[PDB]
C-alpha cells in the first residue's frame, strides 16, 4: 500500500509539473488535469476500501462527475478560442497587458 | 443568455459559497468552489469577444490547479486519520499546500498575475462579484482552520501582496486593474491578521466590499473604465463626486473615514502579539494605495479636465440608473466611524 | 504475482510521466489510456470491482472518447516534430533512471516507512469480513439514495447547470 | 490468472493474423458535434449516479430511493428539453 | 484443461462467423431471386476461406495501423468470456458492464484511423460515425439499467434462474423493441450502415480484421438478446438442451438482421439522431423510472446472495 | 511497552468436525434449533468481552454438541442423509431448491425416529435472550478514566463597566 | 464550523459520516472504530489544545491500528535476521511455517 | 374542449411525448394507492443479512423467548400467507 | 408472475441465510482457535529468531491498551510462503 500510494502522488506532482509548464498548446494542460484528477480518485477509493469503509465512497464519484464537467467547460473555452483565433497555441494571448 | 439561464447560474453562484461554508466536509466545500467557478465562467464570457475567451481561459485553468491541489491535501488527510475534515494533527505541508492553492484562488501574491488581465478582459457587473462573491468561501475555509496556520508564510504573502499591488496600482491607469490591486492589497491586510482575530478579517472583507461594490456602480453608469474617460464626470453627471472622491480616500484609509479603522485594529492586535515590524511595513506602504487614489480625485474633482463637445447632447438627455443602495453604502462607510465599538 | 501493485503503480506514474514531458498529443493519449487502464486494476485487485468497472466505462468510454473527439475536430499537430518526441523519450530514459535509483537509495534510510521491499506482497489488505455478505463497494455507492442524499442532488445539480453552461458558452 | 491467459491469447491470435498479412505477400469545427459530445458526457455521469440501484434498492429507505430516482431522471429531462427548445437537436446551419 | 476451453470458445466462433458471411450472402441473394455461392465447394461452404487466403495475399503509422484493428478483435472476443451456455467460462458479477466497456472502445479505433489518414473526407464520416455509435451506446446501457432491478445483481447466471418460469419478452417489450435496434447502430448495421454507405483508409488484412470483428460482435449481440429477453431452458441435467435453443435463438435473430439489411433503405444522419435525441431517450428515462417503480409498489423486489 | 498474553498450542487443541461445507449447509436447520443454547451463549461471550484468549471455554462445549449431534444422525437416518448432501454439492451455490423432493424424505424419517421438527421460515432470524450464569463486565474496550470537562463559569447576566472599555468611546 | 445552520434546524447532511466510526450500512464496522470510539470520547466536552496533549495516548494508538508503522517495523526487522540466519547458516525453518501442516 | 383537441390531435402527431408522460405520471402516483408497497420495506427489514446478537435476562422482560423456535417473538407469517 | 417470482426467490434467501445464521457461532469459534494457534507458533519461532539481539522483546504489543486487537494477514502470514500469503489476498478477487 504504502509504496503504490508513494508512486500515485508522484504522478499527481508529475500531472502537476505538466499544467504548470506548458509546451505551446492547451489540450495537454487539460489532459494532465485528467490525469490528476485519476490519481485522486484511485487514492481515496483505495484508502476507503483499505479502511473497509463505506459510506466514505461517494466521495469519488462526486470529483469525477464534477471533473468531467470541469474538463468539458474547459474544452469548450479551448473551442471558442480556436474559432476565434485560428488554432489552440498559447502563444496568441499576449493580450490583457495593457 | 436567456432568463432561465441566468437564473439557474445566479442561483448557483448564490449557492456555492452558502455550501462551502455551511458544510462541514472538505469535499461539499471544494463542490462549492467549483460551483463557483463554473456557474462563474459564462458571465465572463458572454460577449464571446477574445479578450473575454482569454480571460475565461486564464481564470479556469488557475482555479483548476487550486482546486486539485486542495483535494490532494484532503485525500491527504483522509489516509493519515480517517475523518474528512481537519484537526490538529496534520503534517504542516498539508497546510502550507491548502494555503498556496486557497491564495491562488483568491488573488494574492506572488499568485496574483492573472487577476488585472482578467479584470480588464471583464466588463463591470462581473468583476464586482469575482471580487466579492468568490473570495468569501476560500475565506470560510480559512477561518475554520486559522489556529493551525503557519504565520511566517501567511505574513510573508500578505506583505508581498502588499508591496506588490501597491506598485502596480502606482502605474495602472485603467480602473479596474487599480480595483484588483487594491482588492490585492486589502486580502493581504485580512490574511496578515487573520490566524490572531478572524472577526477582523470579516471586518476587514466587508468594508472592502462596501467601499467596492458602489465603485462598480458609479462606472456600470458610463462604462467609463480609464481616467481620461471618467474625468469628464464633473460635465456628464456633477453629483457622484462628492461620494466617488469620499470612497476613493476611504479606501485609502484616511483616519476620519472607516477605511482606516481595519488597519488601526489590525495594527493594535499585531502590537499586543509582537508584529510591530511588519505592521510598520504594511502601515508605510499602504501610503501608495492612498497615492494612487489621490491621483484620481485629482483628476475628477479637485480640478476639470477637457470635456467633449457632444457630452452636451447627452446632458439634453436623462438617466436614472444609480440606485439607492449605493448611496446607501457610500454613507454606511464614510460616516460611520463613531461606530466602531459597536461592529466589533 | 506479488510485485502486481508495484507494478501497476509504477506504470501509472510512467503514464502520468509521459503526460508532464507533454509530447505530441496523439502519443499523449495513449499514455493516459494506459494510465486509467492500469489504475482501475489496481483497484480491482484492491477489491473495488464496482469502482474499477465504474472507472472503464465512464472515464475511458465518455471522457477520453470526447477528448479526442474535440481534439481531432478543432487541432493540428503542426509541424513541431523537430525530433521532440524522440528527445523526450531519451529524456525520459533519463528520468525514469534516476526514479529507479532514487528508490534503491530511500529504501536505504527509509525501510518500514516508504516501502517494505522485503516483504513488499504484505500489507496490502488489512482485515476482512470472512463470513459476510454485504461487504462491496456497491453498497457505499448506493448509499446515496438513502443517506448522503446530498452528493447525488448535488452532482443532478453540476450537470442541470453544465448543460445551460456549455450551451451558453458555445454560441 | 484466467482473464490475463484469454486476453494475452486473443492479442496474440490478432499480432500471428497481421503478422501473416504482412508476411504471406513474400478541417473546420462544427459545434453540433461538441454538444452532441457535451450530452453524451452529461449522461454518461448520470449513468454512473443511477446504475447501483440494484442494491439502493434492498434497503429500507423506499420513500427517499423512489424519489431521488424520479428526481434525477425528471430534471434530466428538464435539461434536455430545455436543449431541445433551444435547438441543440436541429442540425441545420 | 483452460487452453482446451479457450480453443473450444475461440476456434469454432471464428469458423461461425465466416460461415455467417456465407449465411448472408446466401440469404441476401434467395430473397433477392438468386441463388448465391453455390461452386466453390458444395453449396458454397469454401468462399469463405477463398477470401481469407485471397485477403492474405493482397499487397498493401504503424502503431495506429496495427494496435486499431487488433483492438477491436481482441475486445470483440473476449466479449464472448463471460457468458453463460449455461455455466460460464468465467462468472463475473459486473459482467455485462465489462461487456459494455470493451464494446464501446472500439470506438478508439475507429477515431484514431481518421486522426492518422489526414483525409477530411476520412474524419468528416468518421466523426460522424462515432457520434451516432457513442449515443446508441447510451441507450444500450440504459435498457440494462432499468432490466436488471428485476435481478438485483449485474451478474448474467442470475437471468437464467429468474427466467426458469417466464421469460423477459413478455414484459420489458417496449424496450426489446430497442435494444434489438441499437445493435443495429453499434454495430454501424442497417439500416444505420451510412458510415459504409457515402464513400469517397482500410487495406485487405485490416479489413478483414475490421469484419471479423463487426460480424463477432452480431453474433454476441444477439447472444446477448437470446440470454436477456428470450431466456432458455435451464434444467440443470440438460446443460446440452440450453446451449442447444440458445444456438436456435441465435441464429433466429442473426438472419432477422439479414431480413432487414435486404428490405430496408438506410437513415440519414440527421433522421437518425433526431429518432434517437427524440423517440427512444424519453421513453427510455420513463420506462426506466416505470421498473423503478413497479419493484416498490409490488412486492417483487429482489434479492442480493 | 507491555506483553500480551496468548495460550498454548498444546491446549484448546479439540478434535474439530472437519466436515465438509454441504453437509453443513443441509443438517443446519436442525442444529439452528437442536445446539442453539451452547451456541448463542458463545455468541454473547464474544459480543460482550472482544476476547477470544477469554472466550474459549465455550467452544469445545459447541464442537461437543455438535458432533454429538451428527452422532445422532449417524445412528438413525445416514443414507437419506447423504444422497441429500450429494444432491445439494452437485450445484454450484448448493441451494435448496433443486433438492426439494429428496429433503422432504429425510425429513419426515428424522422426525418418525425422532422427536425434531425443521424449523419454520423466519424462526432463526430473531433475537433470544439466554439465561447464563457468569457476569456481564464494563471497561470491556479496556478504556481509561475521561478528563474532566471544563469547570463551567456562571452567575447572572448584567452588564458591561464603565462602557466598551474601547478608546473613549464609551457610548 | 462557520454557519450553524445545520445545527440551528437540528439536521444533518454531511456530517453523519465526518469521519470512520459513523452508521456503516449494513453494520459492517470499519477497521479501528474502538480507538476511534475512545479518542472523540476523549476529545469531547474539551477544545483543541487540552486533547493534542491529554489523548496522546489514545491517538497514537489509533495512528497504529490506521497505519501500523510500528508493527511494519517489527516484522521487518524480524525476517531480515530470520534472512541472515537462514544466510550464515544456522536456522531451519520448521513445516508449520516451511510449506505444510495438518490444519482444521 | 380545447384540451381535448390538443390530447386527440398529439394521439396522431407525436404520441411519444404522450406515452412517456403517462408512463411518468402512473409511476408517480400508483405507488400512493397501491397497498402492497409497505410490504417491501417490511421484507427488506426482514431479510437478515447479519447475525442478532443475543441478550441476558437479568430484568423481567416478557417479550422475548427464551428459544427461537417458540412463538413470543415477532412473526412475519403474512410472507408465506402472500 | 415476475412479482410471484420474485417473493419465492425472495424465501429461498431467507432460508440460505437462516441456515448461515445457524453456522456462524461454530465457523467464529474454529476461526477463532486457528489464529490463536497461528500467533502461538509465529511467537515460538519468534523467541529462537531474534533471541541473539539487544533490548528486544517477546509479543511486544506495540500498544499501551491491554485490549485485543483483530490481527493482520501480514502478522499471521508473514512468516508462511508467498503461496499462502496470496491464496489469501487474491482469493476472491482472482475468480476463485
Ligand atoms: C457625532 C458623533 C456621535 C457619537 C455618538 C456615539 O456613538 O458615541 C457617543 C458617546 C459620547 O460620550 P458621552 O459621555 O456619553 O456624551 C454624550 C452625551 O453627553 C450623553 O448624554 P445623553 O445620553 O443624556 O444625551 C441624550 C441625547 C438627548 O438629546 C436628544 O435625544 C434629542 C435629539 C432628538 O443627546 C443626543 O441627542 C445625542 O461616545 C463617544 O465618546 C463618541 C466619540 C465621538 C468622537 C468622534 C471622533 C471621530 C470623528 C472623526
Ligand atoms: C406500460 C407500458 C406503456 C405503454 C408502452 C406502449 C409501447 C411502447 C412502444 C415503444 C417502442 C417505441 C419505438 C418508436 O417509437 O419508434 C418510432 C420511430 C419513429 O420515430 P421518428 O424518428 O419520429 O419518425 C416517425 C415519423 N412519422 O419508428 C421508426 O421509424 C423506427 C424504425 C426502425 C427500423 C428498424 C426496424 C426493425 C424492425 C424489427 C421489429 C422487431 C422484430
Ligand atoms: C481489453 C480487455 C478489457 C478487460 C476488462 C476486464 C476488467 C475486469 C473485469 C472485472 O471487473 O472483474 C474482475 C474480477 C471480478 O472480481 P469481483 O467482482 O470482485 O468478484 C468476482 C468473483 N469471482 O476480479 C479480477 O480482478 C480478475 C483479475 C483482473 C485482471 C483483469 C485483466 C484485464 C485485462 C488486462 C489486459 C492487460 C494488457
Amino acid at each position: 500500500m504504502p509504496s503504490t500510494f508513494f508512486n500515485l502522488t508522484m504522478a499527481f506532482s508529475l500531472s502537476l509539473l505538466g499544467t504548470l509548464m506548458f509546451r505551446s498548446h492547451l489540450m495537454s494542460t487539460l489532459l494532465c488535469l485528467e490525469g490528476m484528477v485519476l490519481s485522486l480518485f484511485i487514492m481515496t477509493s483505495v484508502t476507503s476500501l483499505n479502511s473497509n469503509s463505506m459510506s466514505s465512497m461517494p466521495i469519488p464519484i462526486t470529483i469525477l462527475v464534477f471533473a468531467a464537467c470541469e474538463a468539458a467547460v474547459g474544452l469548450a473555452l479551448l473551442v471558442k478560442v480556436s474559432n476565434t483565433y485560428g488554432t489552440d497555441y498559447v502563444q496568441n494571448l499576449n493580450l490583457l497587458q495593457c | 443568455m436567456n432568463p432561465i439561464t441566468l437564473a439557474i447560474i445566479y442561483f448557483t453562484i448564490f449557492l456555492g459559497p452558502v455550501i462551502t461554508m455551511s458544510s462541514t466536509n472538505l469535499m461539499l466545500m471544494w463542490v462549492g468552489l467549483e460551483f463557483s467557478l463554473l456557474a462563474i465562467i459564462p458571465m465572463l464570457i458572454n460577449k464571446k469577444n477574445p479578450r473575454s475567451t482569454e480571460a475565461a481561459t486564464k481564470y479556469f485553468v488557475t482555479q483548476a490547479t487550486a482546486s486539485m491541489i486542495i483535494l490532494l491535501a484532503i485525500v491527504l488527510n483522509y489516509k493519515q486519520l480517517g475523518t474528512w475534515m481537519f484537526q490538529q494533527q496534520t503534517n504542516g505541508l498539508i497546510l502550507n499546500m491548502t494555503l498556496m492553492a486557497l491564495s491562488m484562488k483568491l488573488g494574492l501574491a506572488p499568485f496574483h498575475f492573472w487577476l488585472p488581465e482578467v479584470t480588464q478582459g471583464i466588463p463591470l457587473h462581473m468583476g464586482l462579484i469575482l471580487l466579492t462573491w468568490q473570495k468569501i468561501a476560500p475565506l470560510s475555509i480559512l477561518i475554520q482552520i486559522y489556529p493551525l496556520l503557519n504565520s511566517t508564510i501567511i505574513l510573508m504573502l500578505a506583505i508581498t501582496s502588499i508591496f506588490m499591488g501597491a506598485w502596480g496600482g502606482l502605474n495602472q491607469t485603467q480602473m479596474r486593474k487599480i480595483m484588483a490591486y487594491s482588492s490585492i492589497a486589502h486580502m493581504g491586510w485580512m490574511l496578515a491578521i487573520l490566524p490572531y482575530n478572524p472577526s477582523l478579517t470579516l471586518l476587514n472583507l466587508m468594508i472592502y466590499i462596501i467601499l467596492t461594490a458602489p465603485m462598480f456602480m458609479a462606472l456600470m453608469l458610463n462604462n467609463s473604465m480609464t481616467i481620461n474617460s471618467i474625468s469628464l464626470l464633473w460635465n456628464k453627471t456633477p453629483a457622484m463626486l462628492t461620494m466617488i472622491s469620499l470612497m476613493l480616500l476611504s479606501l485609502g484609509g484616511l483616519p476620519p473615514l472607516t477605511g482606516f479603522l481595519p488597519k488601526w485594529i489590525i495594527i493594535t492586535e499585531l502590537m499586543k502579539n509582537n508584529c510591530l515590524i511588519m505592521a510598520t511595513l504594511m502601515a508605510m506602504m499602504a501610503l501608495l494605495n492612498l497615492f494612487f487614489y489621490t491621483r484620481l480625485i485629482y483628476s475628477t474633482s479637485l480640478t476639470m479636465f477637457p470635456t467633449n463637445n457632444n457630452s452636451k447632447m447627452m446632458t439634453h438627455q436623462t438617466k436614472t440608473k444609480p440606485n439607492l443602495m449605493f448611496s446607501t453604502l457610500a454613507i454606511m462607510s464614510t460616516m460611520t466611524l463613531p461606530l466602531a465599538p459597536q461592529l466589533i | 504475482m506479488n510485485n502486481y501493485i508495484f507494478v501497476l503503480s509504477s506504470l501509472f506514474l510512467v503514464g502520468c510521466l509521459g503526460l508532464a514531458l507533454k509530447p505530441s498529443l496523439i502519443y499523449g493519449g495513449l499514455g493516459l489510456i494506459v494510465s486509467g487502464f492500469v489504475g482501475c486494476l489496481m483497484v480491482l485487485g484492491f477489491g473495488g470491482s464496482f469502482l474499477g468497472l465504474m472507472v472503464f466505462l465512464i472515464y475511458l468510454g465518455g471522457m477520453l472518447v470526447v477528448f479526442g473527439y474535440t481534439t481531432a475536430m478543432a487541432t493540428e499537430e503542426y509541424p513541431e516534430t523537430w525530433g521532440s518526441n524522440w528527445l523526450i523519450l531519451g529524456f525520459l530514459v533519463l528520468g525514469v533512471i534516476m526514479e529507479v535509483f532514487l528508490i534503491c537509495v530511500l529504501n536505504y534510510y527509509d525501510e518500514v516507512g516508504v516501502i517494505n521491499l522485503d516483504g513488499l506482497g504484505d500489507w496490502l489488505m488489512y482485515e476482512v469480513d470472512d463470513v459476510g455478505v454485504m461487504l462491496e463497494g456497491g453498497i457505499g455507492v448506493a448509499a446515496m439514495y438513502s443517506c448522503a442524499t446530498w452528493m447525488m442532488v448535488v452532482a443532478g445539480w453540476s450537470l442541470f447547470a453544465g448543460i445551460f453552461i456549455i450551451i451558453e458558452i458555445t454560441r | 490468472m484466467n482473464l490475463y491467459t484469454v486476453i494475452f491469447i486473443n492479442i496474440l491470435l490478432s499480432l500471428t493474423l497481421i503478422l501473416v498479412a504482412f508476411w504471406l505477400p513474400q478541417l473546420p469545427f462544427s459545434m453540433k458535434f461538441f454538444l452532441v459530445a457535451i450530452t453524451f458526457l452529461l449522461f454518461d455521469l448520470e449513468i454512473a449516479l443511477l446504475l447501483p440501484l440494484p442494491w439502493a434498492i434492498q434497503t429500507i429507505k423506499t420513500s427517499t430511493m423512489m424519489i431521488m430516482a424520479f428526481i434525477l431522471v425528471t430534471i434530466l429531462s428538464l435539461g434536455l428539453a430545455y436543449e431541445w427548445t433551444q435547438k441543440g437537436l436541429e442540425w441545420t446551419e | 484443461m483452460f487452453f482446451i476451453n479457450i480453443l473450444t470458445l475461440l476456434v469454432p466462433i471464428l469458423i461461425a462467423m465466416a460461415f455467417l458471411t456465407l449465411v448472408e450472402r446466401k440469404i441476401l441473394g434467395y430473397m433477392q431471386l438468386r441463388k448465391g455461392p453455390n461452386i466453390v465447394g458444395p453449396y458454397g461452404i469454401l468462399q469463405p476461406f477463398a477470401d481469407a487466403m485471397k485477403l492474405f495475399m493482397k499487397e498493401p503509422s504503424m502503431s495506429l495501423f496495427i494496435i486499431a484493428p487488433t483492438l477491436s478483435l481482441t475486445l470483440a472476443l473476449s466479449l464472448w468470456v463471460p457468458l453463460p451456455m449455461p455455466h460460464p467460462l468465467i462468472n463475473l458479477n459486473l459482467g455485462i458492464l465489462f461487456i459494455l466497456a470493451t464494446s464501446s472502445l472500439s470506438v478508439y479505433s475507429i477515431l484514431w484511423s481518421g486522426w492518422a489518414s489526414n483525409s477530411k473526407y476520412s474524419l468528416f464520416g468518421a466523426l460522424r460515425a462515432v457520434a451516432q455509435t457513442i449515443s446508441y451506446e447510451v441507450t444500450m446501457a440504459i435498457i440494462l439499467l432499468s432490466v436488471l432491478l428485476m435481478n438485483g445483481s449485474y451478474s448474467l447466471q442470475t437471468l437464467i434462474t429468474t427466467q426458469e418460469h417466464m421469460w423477459l419478452l413478455l414484459p420489458a417489450w417496449p424496450m426489446a423493441m430497442m435494444w434489438f435496434i441499437s445493435t443495429l447502430a453499434e454495430t454501424n448495421r442497417a439500416p444505420f450502415d451510412l458510415t459504409e454507405g457515402e464513400s469517397e483508409e482500410y487495406a485487405a488484412g485490416p479489413f478483414a480484421l475490421f469484419f471479423m470483428a463487426e460480424y463477432t460482435n452480431i453474433i454476441l449481440m444477439n447472444a446477448l438478446t437470446t440470454i436477456i429477453f428470450l431466456g432458455p431452458l435451464y434444467y440443470i441435467n440438460l446443460p446440452e438442451l440450453y446451449s442447444t435453443n440458445f444456438m436456435m435463438e441465435a441464429l433466429l435473430l442473426s438472419s432477422t438482421f439479414l431480413w432487414i439489411r435486404a428490405s430496408y433503405p438506410r437513415f440519414r444522419y440527421d433522421q437518425l439522431m433526431h429518432l434517437l435525441w427524440k423517440n427512444f431517450l424519453p421513453l427510455t428515462l420513463a420506462l426506466c423510472m416505470w421498473h423503478i417503480s413497479l419493484p416498490i409498489f409490488t412486492a417483487g423486489v429482489p434479492p442480493y446472495m | 511497552p507491555g506483553i500480551v498474553e496468548l495460550p498454548t498450542l498444546e491446549e484448546l487443541k479439540v478434535e474439530e468436525v472437519k466436515v465438509s461445507s454441504a453437509v453443513l449447509k443441509a443438517a443446519a436447520h436442525h442444529y439452528g434449533a437442536q445446539c442453539d443454547k451452547t451456541n448463542k451463549e458463545f455468541m454473547l461471550c464474544r459480543w460482550e468481552e472482544k476476547d477470544p484468549r477469554r472466550c474459549l471455554k465455550e467452544g469445545k462445549l459447541v464442537n461437543g454438541c455438535a458432533l454429538n449431534f451428527f452422532r445422532q444422525i449417524k445412528s438413525h437416518c445416514a443414507e437419506p442423509f447423504t444422497e441429500y448432501w450429494t444432491c445439494l454439492d452437485y450445484s454450484n451455490m448448493q441451494l435448496f431448491r433443486h433438492c426439494r423432493q429428496q429433503q422432504a424424505k429425510f425429513d419426515q424419517c428424522v422426525l418418525d425416529k425422532l422427536g425434531w421438527v425443521r424449523p419454520d421460515l423466519g424462526q432463526l432470524s430473531k433475537v433470544t435472550k439466554v439465561k447464563t450464569d457468569r457476569p456481564l463486565p464494563e471497561n470491556p474496550y479496556h478504556s481509561r478514566a475521561r478528563p474532566e470537562p471544563n469547570p463551567v463559569i456562571e452567575g447572572d447576566l448584567k452588564p458591561a463597566k464603565h462602557g466598551t472599555r474601547f478608546f473613549f468611546w464609551t457610548v | 464550523p462557520f454557519l450553524d445552520i445545520q445545527k440551528k434546524l437540528g439536521i444533518s447532511l454531511d456530517r453523519h459520516f465526518m469521519f470512520l466510526s459513523a452508521e456503516q450500512p449494513y453494520k459492517n464496522a470499519a477497521r479501528c472504530h474502538a480507538f476511534e470510539k475512545e479518542w472523540i470520547e476523549c476529545a469531547h466536552g474539551i477544545g483543541g489544545t487540552r486533547a493534542k496533549k491529554e489523548c496522546k495516548i489514545e491517538f497514537d494508538d489509533f495512528e497504529e491500528c490506521l497505519l501500523r508503522y510500528k508493527t511494519m517495523r517489527r516484522m521487518h526487522d524480524i525476517k531480515k535476521q530470520r534472512e541472515k540466519l537462514m544466510k550464515e547458516g544456522k536456522y531451519t525453518p520448521p513445516p508449520h511455517h516451511s510449506g505444510r501442516e495438518e490444519p482444521r | 374542449g380545447r384540451i381535448s383537441a390538443f390530447l386527440k390531435n398529439a394521439w396522431a402527431k407525436e404520441p411519444v411525448l404522450v406515452v412517456s408522460f403517462s408512463v411518468w405520471g402512473l409511476a408517480i402516483i400508483m405507488p400512493m394507492i397501491s397497498p402492497y408497497t409497505k410490504y417491501a420495506s417490511m421484507i427488506n427489514k426482514a431479510t437478515p443479512y447479519n447475525y442478532p446478537v443475543p441478550v441476558r435476562d437479568d430484568g423481567n422482560m416478557p417479550d422475548v423467548p427464551s428459544h427461537p423456535q417458540d412463538p413470543l417473538g415477532p412473526s412475519l407469517d403474512w410472507l408465506k400467507n402472500l | 408472475r415476475m412479482m410471484r417470482w420474485n417473493q419465492e426467490r425472495r424465501r429461498l434467501l431467507i432460508e440460505d441465510l437462516e441456515a448461515r445464521i445457524a453456522l456462524m457461532p461454530l465457523f467464529q469459534a474454529e476461526k477463532d482457535r486457528r489464529t490463536l494457534q497461528i500467533l502461538r507458533e509465529n511467537l515460538e519461532e519468534e523467541a529462537i529468531i531474534m533471541k541473539d539481539v539487544p533490548n528486544w522483546k517477546v509479543g511486544e504489543s506495540v500498544f499501551h491498551t491491554t485490549r485485543w486487537v483483530p490481527p493482520l494477514i501480514g502478522e499471521m502470514y508473514g512468516l508462511r510462503t508467498k503461496e499462502e500469503m496470496s491464496n489469501a489476498n487474491f482469493g476472491f478477487t482472482w475468480y476463485t
